[PDB]
């Protein structure tokens, strides 16, 4: 919802996230993107626990 | 420092000249037990 | 150290005496390798051995999400630019010797 | 320039990863930064990571230590004392790790009362190894002599009140030594004989209630004469509750 | 090339000033003082690098 709004959009490639758009994408969103991944990866780790 | 450790548990926290005292006769009393036995068999009359 | 001729029963009396002390949550004794060779004795409070040996498993699972990550898309960029500027220098070595 | 950005972004990661630990458990502090500078290598070499390598290797669990962990260990041989490092034989290929090292009477008594034997001590010849576990805090699981590489176990500051049970003349085989007197310097000497009194015989006549027989008068001044001859001292009599 | 028989082993990662290594062993022998050399063991062959 916050990303689209520049344009850029949310692809979930496989297992990681990724950010589809042209030229660099911001550092906000890059930022969110990371936070969210590690996010996955620990709520994947917690769910195996 | 062993001995004042030592003054330390038998007065609580301070060394005070009656706890340093009773630390030392407390190490003294503690290896006596032949010395206590040589006394005793004295009086007892087994070595005069 | 205790002496005292045998048959006295020093190691029951011993150990009725000591039963009757107390000590403070005695803090669990561990293991903790900090090389493939190097073995660290470590305390923790009681309760956390649990708590540490999950929050371990969960790193050892992370070598996966690890490896996801490596295929991320900032990671993805990264490498692209550096790529882009190695071969740039080999675009401009290429050039002059063309 | 790739192992380099890879390594990075490890890194990076990793901070995050381990940040919450660091505060839940300050005291592994050191512990958790290996395992992350492992998984750093993870990253840049590719090295796989063995789990059953890096694993928190418990060894004594107490619930308030009331009593306090009273770990009797009348034996002395190193594999009782300090435990020993079980291997894995791979079809003639030795290896363990962490996760295969046996407990000891010393890991087992942390924090609270190790008791050994004297004789035992110096007849197993393990005193030195204790007196330097004593001392410094070092401990040496026994490793079988097929290792191809044991585990370097680092020096820990032991926290237990080793108390040595003996005859007076067994310790003498270690009292010669000074350090032997520099570790320990309570010596509990048990008096062979108690002096003979009626309050003394009342005491023993309550201990052998405690033990669990009936006893008459009679035969309580029975038993006290007859531990006074045990003594054979007129005035004394015979300490050795487990003869009597 | 066996990459594992080229590699520059680490042995002091000092890099600090004061104090000085202060390397303290009472137990002096020979394994604690000069070093151990770990053995690989493939198929019954101790090699070592």
């Amino acid at each position: 919802r916050e990303a689209q709004e520049a344009g850029f959009a949310l692809s979930t490639n496989g297992e990681r996230l990724e950010l589809t758009g042209p030229g660099p994408v911001p550092a906000e969103l890059s930022a969110r993107l990371e936070e969210v991944t590690l996010g996955s990866l620990a709520a994947s780790a917690e769910l195996e626990v | 420092r062993a001995l004042a450790e030592e003054a330390a548990v038998l007065g609580g926290g301070l060394l005070t000249a009656e706890s340093v005292e009773q630390a030392i006769a407390a190490r003294e009393h503690r290896s006596f037990l032949s010395e206590e036995e040589f006394l005793r068999a004295v009086q007892e009359g087994v070595i005069r | 150290y205790l002496v005292g001729p045998p048959s006295l029963g020093k190691h029951e009396a011993l150990l009725a005496y000591l039963s009757t002390q107390s000590v403070e949550t005695p803090p669990d004794l561990l293991y903790v390798p900090l090389s493939e060779r190097k073995v660290a004795v470590l305390t923790l409070p009681s309760g956390q051995e649990i708590h540490l040996a999950e929050a371990v498993e969960g790193l050892l699972l992370e070598v996966n999400r690890l490896d996801e990550l490596f295929r991320q898309g900032s990671f993805l960029r990264e490498k692209t630019q550096l790529e882009a500027r190695f071969k740039e220098a080999r675009e401009q070595q290429l050039e002059a010797l063309r | 320039a790739l192992r380099r950005l890879r390594r990075d972004w490890a890194l990076h990661y990793l901070n995050n990863r381990f940040e919450p630990l660091f505060q839940r458990f300050p005291q592994a502090r050191a512990y958790l930064e290996a395992l992350r500078a492992r998984l750093a290598r993870y990253a840049e070499t590719g090295e796989p990571l063995d789990p059953a390598q890096w694993r928190p290797n418990l060894l004594t669990s107490s619930s308030s230590g009331t009593p306090p962990p009273i770990v009797y260990e009348p034996y002395a041989t190193a594999p009782r004392l300090f435990g020993r490092l079980d291997y894995l034989v791979d079809r003639g290929v030795w290896s363990t790790n962490v996760s295969l090292i046996r407990p000891g009477a010393v890991h087992r008594a942390q924090g609270g009362y190790l008791i050994l034997d004297a004789l035992s001590l110096k007849r197993e010849g393990t005193w030195e190894a204790f007196k330097r576990a004593l001392r410094n805090g070092q401990v040496e699981p026994v490793t079988e002599p097929q290792a191809p590489a044991g585990l370097e176990v680092e020096p820990f500051p032991i926290q237990m009140q080793v108390i040595l049970v003996g005859t007076p003349e067994a310790f003498e085989g270690l009292e010669e030594d000074p350090a032997f007197s520099e570790l320990f310097r309570i010596r509990a000497e048990f008096s062979p004989t108690l002096p003979a009194s009626p309050e003394n015989c009342t005491a023993l006549g309550g201990w052998l209630l405690a033990q669990g027989f009936q006893l008459t008068q009679g035969g309580l001044t029975r038993l006290y004469d007859e531990a006074r001859r045990m003594a054979e001292q007129r005035d004394r009599m015979d300490a050795r509750l487990v003869e009597i």
